[PDB]
């Protein structure tokens, strides 16, 4: 048995993370010294993503692309507690890169003083296969060194999307205690009525 | 003379809820503070309220970090007299009764448990009781009636293998908070939490199973006994028993530390609470595939074993999760 | 930065899961020693539930209610395999209550082979208070025991939700392995593009 | 000559792949079916190839469930004739090459770090190698390119501390499979997770830590260095080398569960997957948590101890989601 739904047009709401950034995981031509997406000193080339604050939509999706500095594109991730505005939300939407493929916990934090710990699954930055049915975010056609541009190795970032079962009222998230974890954006998407179609 | 309870809870916290509420105590902190796993062999009674508090008093063990201590009566006689002399020193007795005898319980003449309920006022023919249990009933009931429920013999029940052939022998628990409480600050929350989490890592001794590895022991000791045996039997009527009130303290306490996130806006308490939360929810698995194997012969070894195994790896992720609670508030 | 999202139209699966009722949780007044809700013989009044075949609303969202026969009424969890239509969904809605609260795990099969584990809270049958922030489903004025009505207890059924996240066609779910749980109603939420309005 | 790797996968996996599929066999069943833990102190070479393999063969213990057999060869001389001569024997030479010598690697005169290729073809002036590492290559790169490689001293590079110091010395494994594969049916692969749950749970006898046990007590040994010191910083170089292959196996083996899965409809298997997955997964807290510490003085022994619990507790819940998975196809 099949019936046709509708859902309100839900708010999206674009986290400012400029505070939070701790880490340099992109670089251009002129400071490929300063990439620290891995161990390695790898670094997705900044040509191949969004100007720093920009408004863009990943599959309809909408994040402000950081205000990057000398010292942070990124938050490396090390269970920073970010406050969102408080509301009912359905979905935190990431775009994120992992130093190998890695799953962790998001926890959601309700003003009641409930907490639920909402697992999120981040694939490779280094050629990555999906492993949690994410989107593509950005596939890069080269990948920066310590000292040279390297051509022809994909630097891949993906769209995740963590699910926020309880109805209540959520104040803030922490993100994973994990340093191979990398977050570029983060947006919520509030709760919007559904019903059967009139 | 407040009704007190919650959905995972026991007439035990209940009844000892009101007595702290009539004193002008904070529940939640009291009876929410301690959070520990003690089995006793052979301790166990048939009660809803069984809980092992040696060397501690009852009340004394369920607020393990205030001045609070129970003490234990059988009144002698057929009457209340004993009841009225306590109510008018200002005591609140909490009376062993069973449902069976209790007009307001779904029990009465139908099923036999050991129970306790609040006694808060009594005249020359009526007991007035408060009892917060489903479906919660404060006032008047006959005198006689009381006097059934507090001197039932309470004998074995085919419909109740838990809480019959426990005589409710006109016992009754007198409590009293013998000093201040605490002060609850954070500093009082991360010593609470740190004492709880060394508790419940300490290695056991022979006798007693606590903590983590006493958890470990004591399910290991269930899961190994055959399902249908009378053995297996036995011991899953004490499992039912003794984790109603282990159950209720690790709902209680993750409130307790719900309450104190919201405070003080420390999140590490929330995550800390859920951590608690998880392991109330693992005893549900635990206690309801034995119940169901007692009562029914729902015979489902690899069941309860799984959910033995979930309740042990939730205890450990719980007490990794208090430590960086404690420190968030230390 | 809030910007708005727009309006979708999803679809409802009403999952037929009449071949899986293992359990009577629901008796009318003349077969009250059937009521195997709980160990001690409890069940849910008929006179306050739905009619067998029916379909309803809870919350917005439709379900259809279960075709009893004498030996069931619902599922108590036994880790069931229950085959959903394929499609990419959203969200998992149940109408459940549980022996005491409980959390468990649904799994999601995908056609790939990836199966994800789901969190799920089921809270208490016995006048319950939501412990996972689900809706109230019903919330009656009795509760049935193996010789007698009981006037002035309430027994619970909750509406609770599970998030889907992967980006992938689901082929089936698991229920929980365990005999606490009681699932009376399982409805899918198919996947439905929400972006940045236009 | 088929390029063959996976996001979790070294040159050791993929070579192997490569030399399996030219033999018309399944790499996913070969290489994935097999999953353990091991661990002997004092075994680990500076190689991204690194796998401990004793008393078994290299792609022996690789397939551990297949008659799959290496030997390690050096060539004598300044020349590849004995290439020449394992290629008109109809052999893929799997060579023992520095990335630093080769054109088409990333290190390229940049970073010394010992990997290995498949040698496909030889002419008078050229070697063709496939190597399926990211950014992958197949085809001919000049001899003196490829000398160089198998020459290299790979000397001890402080911009790789894990994978340099290891001489290519002109190393080459010759593979064979030398009777025809198990056929892979449902009691097989049962029999193949029994076996690898058995081995997982196996107490060790002696010094070389194996399976859950080993695992436990070789974190336990890691999270005891002093971070910064001689002693944690050999140990977090040997971390970072052998569970590159260990997490590779992890991966391949959910992967090679994921197959059976779908082939065979049995959701346990699927499940299991992801059990094994979550395993795969844990290993990345563990070894980048190690790496920066070792490479960039992020010293967080709070991290990699939360990390290495996380893995233990996750290979437990594999263990027993594997042996539901067993049943299920037994
Ligand atoms: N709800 C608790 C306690 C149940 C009681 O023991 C009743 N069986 C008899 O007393 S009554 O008056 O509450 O019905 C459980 O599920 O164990
Ligand atoms: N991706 C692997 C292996 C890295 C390589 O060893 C390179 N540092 C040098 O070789 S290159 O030619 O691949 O760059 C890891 O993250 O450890
Ligand atoms: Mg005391
Ligand atoms: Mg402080
Ligand atoms: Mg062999």
């Amino acid at each position: 048995l099949t019936l046709p739904g509708t859902a309100s047009a839900p708010e999206f709401r674009l986290i400012d993370i400029d505070g939070l950034l701790n880490n340099r995981a992109t670089t251009d031509v002129r400071d490929l010294g300063s990439g620290r997406l891995n161990a390695w000193g790898n670094s997705f080339p900044a040509a191949e993503l969004p100007a720093p604050g920009s408004l863009i939509t990943v599959a309809g999706i909408p994040f402000t692309w950081a205000n990057a500095h000398a010292r942070g594109d990124n938050i490396r991730c090390e269970g920073q507690v970010v406050d969102i505005p408080p509301g009912q939300y359905d979905w935190i939407y990431l775009l994120a890169a992992s130093e190998r493929r890695s799953e962790d916990t998001i926890w959601a934090h309700y003003d009641d003083g409930h907490a639920d710990p909402l697992r999120v699954g981040i694939s490779d930055f280094l050629d990555g296969t999906p492993a949690f049915g994410e989107l593509s975010a950005f596939r890069t056609s080269r990948m920066h060194y310590p000292h040279h541009v390297q051509e022809g190795l994909p630097t891949t970032m993906w769209l995740t999307r963590v699910g926020m079962p309880r109805h209540g009222v959520a104040r803030s998230l922490r993100l994973p205690r994990s340093v191979a974890m990398h977050v570029f954006a983060l947006t919520l998407r509030t709760a919007a009525a559904v019903r059967l179609a009139e | 003379v407040e009704l007190w309870t919650r959905d995972l809870g026991s007439c035990l916290h209940g009844t000892l809820a009101t007595a702290l509420i009539r004193d002008g105590h904070d529940p939640v902190t009291v009876l929410g503070a301690p959070w520990e796993f003690r089995r006793r062999p052979g301790a166990w009674s048939s009660e809803e309220y069984f809980f092992f508090a040696e060397p501690d008093s009852l009340a004394g063990r369920l607020a393990l970090y205030h001045p609070f201590e129970s003490t234990w009566h059988r009144s002698d006689g057929d009457g209340v007299d004993d009841l009225r002399e306590a109510l008018a020193a200002g005591v609140l007795p909490i009376a062993a009764v069973d449902n069976f005898h209790l007009p307001f319980r779904p029990a009465f003449h139908d099923v036999h448990a050991a129970h306790l309920l609040v006694v808060y006022r009594i005249t020359e023919t009526e007991v007035y009781v408060s009892d917060a249990q489903p479906p919660a009933f404060q006032g008047a009931i006959p005198l006689a009636d009381f006097l059934a429920s507090w001197g039932s013999l309470n004998p074995p029940d085919d419909a109740d293998v838990f809480f019959s052939a426990s005589p409710s022998g006109r016992r009754w628990l007198r409590t009293r908070m013998t000093g201040p409480v605490p002060e609850p600050d954070r500093h009082w929350v991360g010593r609470v939490i740190r004492e709880n989490v060394a508790r419940y890592r300490q290695e056991p001794p022979a006798d007693t199973q606590t903590g983590l590895p006493g958890l470990r022991r004591y399910l290991d000791e269930l899961c190994a006994l055959t399902p249908g045996t009378n053995a297996a039997s036995e011991a899953l009527s004490e499992l039912y028993v003794i984790s109603w009130n282990i159950q209720a303290q690790s709902g209680l306490h993750a409130e307790f530390l719900r309450a104190h996130s919201v405070k003080w806006r420390i999140p590490e308490l929330a995550e800390a609470a859920a951590g608690v939360d998880a392991v109330a929810h693992g005893w549900t698995g635990v206690r309801m595939t034995g119940a169901h194997s007692r009562v029914w012969q729902r015979h489902r070894p690899a069941e309860l074993r799984g959910h033995a195994t979930a309740l042990v790896r939730r205890l450990e992720a719980a007490l990794d999760l208090l430590e960086l609670a404690a420190d968030a508030v230390s």
